[PDB]
């Protein structure tokens, strides 16, 4: 229903390799900050 | 084509290149090709290409009248884009002559103004289809003899 | 996420004739899960600017 | 190296992030009015980075690149849409500190 | 030999060769006709 995503061409036609959204995106941001950080304190004095 | 090459510039076709190996210089040298079977469709291909013609015709006589109808019927058409009937006329098209036009589209990147510089050139193939179609939209101008009005 | 078209690296000319991408061995790796989380971590980068 | 990639159109609804972001001088409005042929598509880093590259003997890469510039700055196009539409929120950064 | 997707597309073109558009017929299709009434004079 968006004009943008009217394809008429083969050349921007191409496979699906997976899929992300928001609920996934956000926690996945925090788990990596809180990670790099419990790893640096662990691994030093 | 060969001026092109030596100044690197890459604003027309551009040749393909192919790879090979030291040793093949020599094994195609000793050794000739000697052709034992002549293409089975050297004979058919100029009936091929009137078809092909006449359909590229058709298309581009197709699109240079439903260009219009935007301005035409403000009313109808106020959220209407280019794309949209260019994919319009691309879904009554044969299959055969967009398979030849993807064969080249796969890999090189066209837009609305390249078509509309392709669809604005004066060259057709006449032919039986072409001349009807052509006078068809011709009587078909007033909309009222497709009977709907405001 | 889309992958481009396999026919941009690459045309046949015939049944045998093929022409050969530069980078051909990257591009017939598949990721792990780690390179993916890397993936998703620039796209996450690139729609936040600063 | 010599686009201008941060912009202001007209008053947004959230008084403090009036900023538009342009990657690669490209527009999202190109997807639908483009203002030039396909072939003609370009910008100033990646056409510089083809020159460099013919420069230095590497011809099919420069071929390759070449071919995938379009499918790259439809990418830029989209995320920029993305971007400037979707993300407007009172969360995003205000201008002040986004310069500074 | 040759690509099967191009000759798939050249048996394809030979077949829409010989598409048939126009038709010959002994009388032309009727472009008028006439509803009757009570009356024996008008229609």
């Amino acid at each position: 229903q968006r004009p943008e995503r009217i394809k008429t061409t083969p050349y921007l036609e191409g496979d699906v390799l997976s899929s992300d959204s928001g609920p996934l995106l956000s926690v996945f941001a925090l788990q990596e900050i809180m990670q790099k950080v419990r790893q640096v304190q662990a691994d030093y004095m | 084509l060969l001026p092109d090459l030596i100044a690197g510039a890459h604003q027309n076709a551009d040749p393909v290149v192919l790879d090979v190996s030291w040793i093949s210089l020599w094994f195609a040298f000793n050794r000739s090709f000697e052709p034992t079977h002549r293409n089975e469709m050297l004979e058919v291909a100029p009936l091929i290409e009137s078809v092909y013609a006449s359909e590229l015709s058709v298309m581009k006589v197709d699109m240079r009248h439903l260009s219009l109808m935007q301005r035409r019927f403000p009313d109808v058409l106020i959220q209407a884009r280019p794309s949209h009937f260019w994919k319009a006329v691309l879904n009554d098209s044969p299959e055969a002559v967009k398979a030849v036009m993807n064969l080249s589209h796969s890999h090189n990147f066209i837009n609305i103004r390249d078509m509309m510089r392709w669809v604005m050139l004066p060259s057709l193939q006449p032919s039986l289809k072409l001349a009807l179609e052509e006078e068809a939209w011709a009587a078909a101008n007033d909309f009222e003899d497709l009977m709907l009005t405001d | 996420y889309i992958a481009p078209n396999p026919r941009i690296s690459s045309i046949t000319l015939t049944q045998r004739i093929t022409t050969t991408g530069p980078f051909a061995i990257l591009t017939g790796s598949t990721p792990t899960a780690q390179q993916l989380n890397d993936v998703r971590k620039i796209y996450l980068a690139l729609m936040f600017p600063g | 190296w010599a686009t201008i990639d941060v912009e202001y159109r007209e008053p947004a609804p959230y008084v403090h992030a009036q900023r538009y972001i342009r990657y690669c001088g490209i527009d999202s409005r190109e997807l639908i009015n483009p203002t030039t042929y396909g072939i003609g598509m370009t910008y100033h880093c990646y056409n510089e980075m083809l020159r460099m590259l013919v420069a230095a003997g590497k011809d099919s890469e420069a071929a390759y690149f070449r071919s995938m510039l379009p499918f790259h700055m439809v990418r830029f196009a989209r995320i920029n849409q993305i971007i400037n539409e979707d993300l407007h929120s009172v969360f995003s950064l205000p201008d002040d500190m986004f310069n500074a | 030999f040759t690509v099967p997707d191009v000759q798939k597309i050249l048996d394809d073109i030979k077949a829409l060769a010989a598409e048939q558009v126009y038709k010959i017929v002994k009388v032309p299709s009727i472009s008028f006709r006439h509803i009757v009434m009570q009356s024996r004079d008008r229609v």
